């Protein structure tokens, strides 16, 4: 409950209570957890994905 | 005068094949694919891109191979727009229509002339029987921008 | 300017992967390949020669970032 | 050539109930959804405006 990720926290347990909460509070998700990053099809923010590559022109 | 210049920012995704040769590739297909083709974002025939530059760096996005970047380009454009009385080449006289610079095609549907003037099949005569088959009054305000070969519907009233 | 000078293993992995995905998409190889058909072997050959024009953009936990060159990074 | 656009954030809120309208292709009224042979009955749950199933 003391967690800043609605997409996490609903991939764990009691997903409908945590969805009702996140919905009646307008709770915003930053897509920084591994779960929130695998739900919307992003690259996790640890290990190999932690930096850019920035090909110079 | 159709003289127009529009500075616009576009997003272009360059292939890794055009790394050493970018300016070549920034145009090969990604800008030269709508060469003076009607634009709907701004109402623009893209004559040619005078200059295409990038403000700084390029962002390769995770699994994708392409290099995404921003292009600040000035489109030199020829804008015939409502509020203008243009000209038109008279080549073929028809009841359906009356089909500039040999490349801008113009149309004139039937009920757009003065109805005082009656027509003959071989050629049509206007009020004072003066035959005019030459660049003259053509005021287009209804414009097609969808069909592959677009139109320029000209008026005289 | 304050992060470690070496290239972490995750950075090596991602740089090799990206250079290989570029080579495979018909990118010029600056390493004088010698008959190998693997783009990952070519990417390793390039990393060993210090010819990779990529900029590792290390992100700090508050949004601030630091841009390092793959050349200016001690590969172990 | 991928979409190139990425997501930064997802917020959960409640729909107005007046903006759900215009998020609606048609109102369904026929209870029996299965046709005599197994096809979609017009104005039922399975319809051809709610998409090809």
């Amino acid at each position: 409950r003391s967690n800043s990720s609605p997409l996490q926290q609903m991939t764990f347990e009691t997903s409908f209570q945590f969805l009702k909460q996140a919905t009646m509070l307008g709770s915003h998700d930053e897509l920084r957890s591994p779960s929130a990053c695998l739900v919307v099809g992003k690259v996790v923010r640890g290990g190999t994905g932690l930096f850019e590559l920035k090909q110079p022109l | 005068s159709c003289l127009v210049a529009g500075p616009h920012q576009r997003h272009i995704a360059l292939s890794p094949r055009y790394l050493n040769r970018k300016r070549t590739g920034i145009r090969e297909q990604l800008d030269a694919e709508l060469l003076r083709y009607s634009e709907s974002l701004l109402g623009v025939p893209i004559a040619y891109d005078n200059i295409k530059v990038v403000g700084e760096l390029g962002d390769i996005y995770d699994d994708q191979g392409h290099i995404h970047l921003n292009i600040e380009a000035d489109f030199v454009i020829f804008c015939p727009e409502p509020g203008q009385k243009l000209m038109g080449i008279v080549n073929k006289v028809s009841s359906s229509h009356i089909g500039v610079h040999g490349c801008f095609n113009a149309s004139i549907p039937k009920p757009e002339q003065l109805s005082a003037e009656q027509w003959q099949t071989m050629e049509i005569n206007m009020g004072d029987e003066l035959e005019f088959e030459v660049f003259r009054l053509d005021s287009d305000a209804a414009g097609v921008f969808c069909i592959r070969g677009k139109l320029n519907i000209t008026s005289l009233q | 300017r304050i992060t470690t000078p070496y290239m972490t293993k995750y950075e090596r992995a991602r740089v090799l992967g990206t250079r290989a995905l570029q080579i495979a998409m018909c990118a010029p190889v600056m390493v004088e390949l010698e008959g190998e058909t693997d783009p990952l072997l070519i990417a390793m050959k390039e990393l060993k020669a210090r010819k990779i024009p990529i900029i590792i953009r290390r992100y700090l936990p508050d949004g601030s970032y630091e841009d390092w060159g793959v050349d200016e990074l001690i590969i172990t | 050539n991928m979409p190139w656009r990425r997501l930064q954030g997802i917020s959960f809120g409640m729909y107005s109930a007046e903006e759900l309208k215009k998020l609606s292709v048609k109102s369904i009224t026929n209870p029996r959804y299965l046709d005599s042979l197994g096809n979609p009955s017009a104005n039922g749950l399975y319809d051809l405006a709610l998409g090809p199933a």
